[PDB]
RNA sequence: GGAUGACCCCAGGCGGUAGGGGAGCGUUCCCGAUGCCGAUGAAGGCCGACCCGCGAGGGCGGCUGGAGGUAAGGGAAGUGC
RNA sequence: GUGGAGCCUGGGAGUGAGGGCGCGAGCGAUAACGUCCGCGUCCGAGCGCGGGAACAACCGAGACCGCCAGCUAAGGCCCCC
RNA sequence: CGUGAGGGAAAGGUGAAAAGAACCCCGGGAGGGGAGUGAAAUAGAGCCUGAAACCGUGGGCUUACAAGCAGUCACGGCCCCGAGGGGUUGUGGCGUGCCUAUUGAAGCAUGAGCCGGCGACUCACGGUCGUGGGCGAGCUUAAGCCGUUGAGGCGGAGGC
């Protein structure tokens, strides 16, 4: 029994917020929760906040119990890009990629 | 008890009961070949100059078959000089049934 | 890009 | 100077082999005494505003 | 590329742009140019000799005689317009339709009635050819029409 | 049939006394053994040759002028730092090495090669603190 | 009528790239440099079913000379006695004996010195 | 050899750039087709250590896909990166 | 002397920048990885193979495919080999 | 975009039917998880199929004394599929990318970041050979005219 949850066209960039989701694959849903909540990157905000969806999946729809959830896997893909200009010296265009994430979190049950 | 024979321009040790596949031969399937012998040995030593006269090893012909497709392939740089060929080496398959001698 | 900045000039081979 | 550049693009094995040092450390974490928290150490516990054994602010 | 409603410009100079030299963006080269040696209207007709096409629609009717597959008839009996009359009749004709027929007659009311049959080609004798003679298993002729195509390869 | 194809085998020990002998001569021979090339099984994608112990390489010998004339190199990677030494001062400082250089000049480069050589063992003087390997004595 | 290209290219550089599959890096995933890649593998290929007679027999005469001087002689003596003797068991099937049977290649070296 | 590719035997040739010549494969389209394959699954996609072919290719099977496809034999080209 | 010999008529070419070597000369300085002719040869196109440490044209030798079989060529046989 | 004359794009497809997802849960929202619709929802509107480059998670094998156009040949080890086969690669052997231009390139000469799609020997009329047929001291019609509506015929002017 598994648990999911997708922040599907985050306005990060997915290389930045990998960094944090590394902190917490394979943790407690409570070592999570720590880790996210005194980490010093924009990109804990939003892991927190599809952690804690996630987990109430768990309890709300798929009868798992709070206490035993841990983060069994997640992984941030890459969405399409937001392209933008910005302008150079001598009249040139350097074309900006405003990134884009679908981060996925996924929590199982740990028994024991 | 093993013999070395030949066959297909190619020498073999074998012994009874040894399936070995040597160059084809011109023998219908199930039916029995005798091969030359080189040398005995095991328990008797003979050594043949070059062939042993009394000697022969029974072979039953089990079938006829193409091996697994070597791709030979040819390249010359910078004169667009390139052959691909789909070789499979023809074979028989044989059983050692007993080392006459 | 229908602005093309000019190549700087070579170094004199003369 | 004279505009340096790359000569080559960099493979995806050495892209990512610079990257073995990019990984976050974890925050350092210690329970506060009073309401049992995970916390930074040496910092005011922000939840219940506990600290070296007493209370220093309102949270 | 000159019929095609682009511009003749060269979109840039020739040199020093480190990009490759172009002229106008009709050049084949460029998508939504030119088309290099694509189709135009065309006249696929010539002119067989006649001898030749006298001779295969000779040669055609010969071809299915020497199958027994040709048949004269007088005229058509009771096959006053309608299709079922036309069906009636092909019975006792030996015409059951699992045979393509060509009907080649001059009478205008018995073309009108096997038309519609998946299993016929209708045709005048004006125009017995030999792409319907070898289209189909076997030949029907008015004996009116056997005259004309008796005419047509003498 | 397949060519045979050993499975591994323990390795044998062996002794050499190089008093007298002369460089060159013993060191193919300790570099055969070194390659096992004297055993029917002989593979050459394993180490599988002999454990080579020698002993007296003080007293290794030499003809001609070499112990004047012959000189060992070695380059810092700095500029000037290519040394020269003659064969005389190495036999007087470290002379384990003058037989150690000639059988690694002998033995094939790369990882199997490299490995070859750390099964030889050579000592100035006559004792050798092998006694556990129980060596076998050679007479080449 | 017009004739584009469609399902032929994919499918040709698809049969590139399945023959390229362990190549590193774009070596296997490029079909340019798969390409490449192949032309050269081809080759070696060709080169190495040579190369691999050779390789064979000049394993087999390493190990013939060192059950040879065994018995007290080198190859050269050995194959020059074989050839007296008239013995053609050829350099496979004597490096196999020197190994498996060496009673057998024992007496294959007195026919030998005997045959001088 | 048998009797004009109907297969077999023996012998010889078979490195190749510019280039000459021969025979094939595949693409789009037409006739064949008022036919035939097709929701008990079209084309396209993804696998395959399997079958045929010297090869270009062709099958066959499994997954995907969901409405087309098209034979033997010929015909014509916007025909293979 | 029956040879991918030769002759005749006709269709289609490409080439018209050659290079190294041996020998014969000229030019050069009885210099050049020089230059220009002649005879021959290889590379070109045999940057396929063995030898020459490595290396188009030096020596060996003309690669249709397969073999974990045998004989040799140049060159080699103390160890790397 | 250009003062202007003028230049001049990209961008099609849910499903049979909106039945276009009530309501509940996390969330500021966006998004998601359930429920529900549907034959099908990795057909959910950022919608048919959904390739490749490219990015990522998980698993098997592998690697921190090693010299490399990245392969190939051999053997061994480990994992997988069931006298065999597939994956991986430790050691040993051998090995100077592709294209172009050149007497000669791995070449430190040219082009190419990578992938997908577009992308270059044709048509007309005349000629000259060759070739498959028809007719043969003859062969052949053009424009038109008639007929058909994917039917063919007539027309001898003229040409060789
Ligand atoms: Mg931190
Ligand atoms: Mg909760
Ligand atoms: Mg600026
Ligand atoms: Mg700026
Ligand atoms: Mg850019
Ligand atoms: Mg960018
Ligand atoms: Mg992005
Ligand atoms: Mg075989
Ligand atoms: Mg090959
Ligand atoms: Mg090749
Ligand atoms: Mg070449
Ligand atoms: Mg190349
Ligand atoms: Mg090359
Ligand atoms: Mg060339
Ligand atoms: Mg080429
Ligand atoms: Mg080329
Ligand atoms: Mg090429
Ligand atoms: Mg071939
Ligand atoms: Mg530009
Ligand atoms: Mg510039
Ligand atoms: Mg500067
Ligand atoms: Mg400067
Ligand atoms: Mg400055
Ligand atoms: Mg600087
Ligand atoms: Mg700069
Ligand atoms: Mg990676
Ligand atoms: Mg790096
Ligand atoms: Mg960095
Ligand atoms: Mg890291
Ligand atoms: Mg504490
Ligand atoms: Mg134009
Ligand atoms: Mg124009
Ligand atoms: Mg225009
Ligand atoms: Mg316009
Ligand atoms: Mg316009
Ligand atoms: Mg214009
Ligand atoms: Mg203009
Ligand atoms: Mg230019
Ligand atoms: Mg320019
Ligand atoms: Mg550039
Ligand atoms: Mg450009
Ligand atoms: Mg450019
Ligand atoms: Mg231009
Ligand atoms: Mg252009
Ligand atoms: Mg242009
Ligand atoms: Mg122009
Ligand atoms: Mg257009
Ligand atoms: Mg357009
Ligand atoms: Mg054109
Ligand atoms: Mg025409
Ligand atoms: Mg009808
Ligand atoms: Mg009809
Ligand atoms: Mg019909
Ligand atoms: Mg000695
Ligand atoms: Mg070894
Ligand atoms: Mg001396
Ligand atoms: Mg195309
Ligand atoms: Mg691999
Ligand atoms: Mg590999
Ligand atoms: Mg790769
Ligand atoms: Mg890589
Ligand atoms: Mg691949
Ligand atoms: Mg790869
Ligand atoms: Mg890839
Ligand atoms: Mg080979
Ligand atoms: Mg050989
Ligand atoms: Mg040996
Ligand atoms: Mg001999
Ligand atoms: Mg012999
Ligand atoms: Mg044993
Ligand atoms: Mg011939
Ligand atoms: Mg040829
Ligand atoms: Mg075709
Ligand atoms: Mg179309
Ligand atoms: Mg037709
Ligand atoms: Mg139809
Ligand atoms: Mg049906
Ligand atoms: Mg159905
Ligand atoms: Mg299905
Ligand atoms: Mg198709
Ligand atoms: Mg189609
Ligand atoms: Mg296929
Ligand atoms: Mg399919
Ligand atoms: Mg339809
Ligand atoms: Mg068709
Ligand atoms: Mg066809
Ligand atoms: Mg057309
Ligand atoms: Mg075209
Ligand atoms: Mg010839
Ligand atoms: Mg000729
Ligand atoms: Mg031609
Ligand atoms: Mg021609
Ligand atoms: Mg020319
Ligand atoms: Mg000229
Ligand atoms: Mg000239
Ligand atoms: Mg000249
Ligand atoms: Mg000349
Ligand atoms: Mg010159
Ligand atoms: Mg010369
Ligand atoms: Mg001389
Ligand atoms: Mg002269
Ligand atoms: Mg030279
Ligand atoms: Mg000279
Ligand atoms: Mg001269
Ligand atoms: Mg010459
Ligand atoms: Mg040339
Ligand atoms: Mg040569
Ligand atoms: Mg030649
Ligand atoms: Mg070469
Ligand atoms: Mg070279
Ligand atoms: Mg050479
Ligand atoms: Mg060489
Ligand atoms: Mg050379
Ligand atoms: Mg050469
Ligand atoms: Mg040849
Ligand atoms: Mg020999
Ligand atoms: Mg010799
Ligand atoms: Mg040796
Ligand atoms: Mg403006
Ligand atoms: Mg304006
Ligand atoms: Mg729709
Ligand atoms: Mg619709
Ligand atoms: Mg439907
Ligand atoms: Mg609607
Ligand atoms: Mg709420
Ligand atoms: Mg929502
Ligand atoms: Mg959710
Ligand atoms: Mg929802
Ligand atoms: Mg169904
Ligand atoms: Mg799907
Ligand atoms: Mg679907
Ligand atoms: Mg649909
Ligand atoms: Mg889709
Ligand atoms: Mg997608
Ligand atoms: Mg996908
Ligand atoms: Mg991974
Ligand atoms: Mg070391
Ligand atoms: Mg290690
Ligand atoms: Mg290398
Ligand atoms: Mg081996
Ligand atoms: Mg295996
Ligand atoms: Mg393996
Ligand atoms: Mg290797
Ligand atoms: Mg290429
Ligand atoms: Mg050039
Ligand atoms: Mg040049
Ligand atoms: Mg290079
Ligand atoms: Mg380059
Ligand atoms: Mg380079
Ligand atoms: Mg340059
Ligand atoms: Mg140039
Ligand atoms: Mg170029
Ligand atoms: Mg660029
Ligand atoms: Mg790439
Ligand atoms: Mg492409
Ligand atoms: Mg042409
Ligand atoms: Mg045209
Ligand atoms: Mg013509
Ligand atoms: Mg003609
Ligand atoms: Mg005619
Ligand atoms: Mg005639
Ligand atoms: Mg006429
Ligand atoms: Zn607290």
């Amino acid at each position: 029994m598994e648990a999911k949850a997708i922040a599907r066209y985050v306005r990060i960039s997915p290389r930045k917020v990998r960094l944090v989701v590394d902190l917490i694959r394979g943790k407690s849903l409570e070592e999570a929760r720590n880790i996210l909540r005194y980490t010093n990157k924009r990109g804990a905000y939003f892991v927190a906040k599809v952690l804690e969806s996630a987990a109430a999946n768990a309890v709300n729809n798929h009868d798992m119990l709070e206490d035993r959830l841990y983060v069994k896997a997640a992984y941030v893909d890459e969405g399409p890009a937001l392209k933008r200009v910005l302008p150079r010296a001598r009249g040139r265009a350097d074309i900006i990629k405003k990134r884009t994430s679908h981060i996925t979190v996924i929590l199982g049950e740990k028994h024991g | 008890m093993f013999a070395i024979v030949k066959t297909g321009g190619k020498q073999y040790r074998v012994e009874p009961g040894l399936k070995l596949r040597v160059e084809k031969l011109d023998a219908e399937p199930g039916a029995t070949v005798e091969l030359p012998v080189l040398l005995l040995g095991g328990e008797k030593t003979v050594v043949g100059t070059p062939v042993v006269e009394g000697a022969s090893v029974v072979a039953e012909v089990l079938g006829h078959g193409r091996g697994k497709k070597i791709l030979v392939s040819k390249f010359k740089a910078k004169v667009q000089y390139r052959r691909k060929k789909g070789h499979r080496q023809p074979y028989t398959e044989l059983l050692i049934k007993e080392i006459r001698g | 890009p229908v602005y093309i900045p000019r190549p700087r000039p070579p170094h004199p081979r003369l | 100077a004279k505009h340096p550049v790359p000569k080559k693009k960099t493979s995806k094995a050495r892209r990512d082999a610079r990257r073995s040092h990019h990984a976050l450390t974890p925050p350092t974490l210690v329970p506060c005494p009073e309401c049992k928290a995970m916390k930074p150490p040496h910092t005011v516990c922000p939840e219940c505003g506990y600290y070296a054994g007493r209370k220093v602010l309102e949270v | 590329r000159g019929e095609v409603a682009y511009s003749g410009r060269k979109i840039w100079p020739q040199k020093h742009t480190g990009r490759a030299r172009h002229g106008d963006i009709g050049a084949p080269i460029f998508v939504g140019g030119g088309v290099v040696f694509g189709p135009k209207p065309r006249d696929y007709s010539y002119t067989l000799p006649k001898k030749v096409r006298k001779k295969g629609l000779a040669m055609a009717v010969a071809d299915r005689a020497r199958e027994g597959k040709l048949l004269l008839v007088e005229a058509f009996a009771g096959v006053n317009g309608k299709t079922k009359e036309f069906l009636a009749w092909a019975k006792e004709a030996g015409l059951d339709g699992s045979e393509s027929v060509l009907l080649v007659t001059g009478n205008e009311l018995v073309r009108r009635a096997a038309r519609n049959l998946p299993w016929v080609v209708t045709l005048a004798p004006e125009g017995l050819n030999v792409y319907d003679i070898v289209r189909t298993e076997r030949l029907v002729m008015d004996l009116d029409a056997w005259e004309v195509f008796q005419n047509r390869i003498g | 049939m397949k060519t045979y194809v050993p499975k591994q085998v323990e390795p044998r020990w062996v002794l050499i006394d190089a008093e007298g002998k002369t460089l060159g001569r013993l060191a193919t021979k300790i570099a055969t053994l070194l390659r096992g090339k004297h055993r029917p099984d002989w593979t050459p994608n394993v180490a599988m040759g002999d454990f080579v112990v020698v002993v007296n390489a003080d007293k290794i010998r030499v003809t001609g002028k070499k112990l004047e004339q012959k000189i060992y190199t070695r380059y810092s990677g700095y500029p000037g730092g290519l040394k020269k030494i003659p064969l005389e001062k190495m036999l007087a400082t470290h002379p384990e090495r003058v037989l150690e250089h000639a059988v690694k000049g002998m033995l094939p480069k790369g990882p199997l090669g490299r490995r070859l050589f750390k099964r030889l063992k050579v000592y100035a003087g006559p004792d050798h603190p092998h006694q556990a390997q129980r060596p076998e004595k050679l007479e080449v | 009528p017009r004739a584009k290209t469609g399902v032929v290219r994919r499918r040709k550089h698809k049969k590139i790239l399945k023959l390229a599959k362990g190549y590193w890096g774009l070596r296997s995933k490029s079909f340019r440099k798969a390409r490449e890649t192949l032309f050269a593998a081809g080759n070696y290929a060709y080169a190495h079913r040579k190369r691999r007679k050779r390789d064979f027999r000049r394993l087999w005469i390493v190990r013939i000379n060192a059950a040879c001087r065994q018995h007290g002689l080198n190859y050269s003596t050995f194959i020059h006695g074989l050839k007296k003797a008239g013995i053609e068991v050829d350099r496979k099937n004597l490096a196999d004996l020197a190994v498996r049977e060496p009673q057998v290649f024992a007496e294959l070296v007195e026919r030998a010195k005997a045959a001088q």
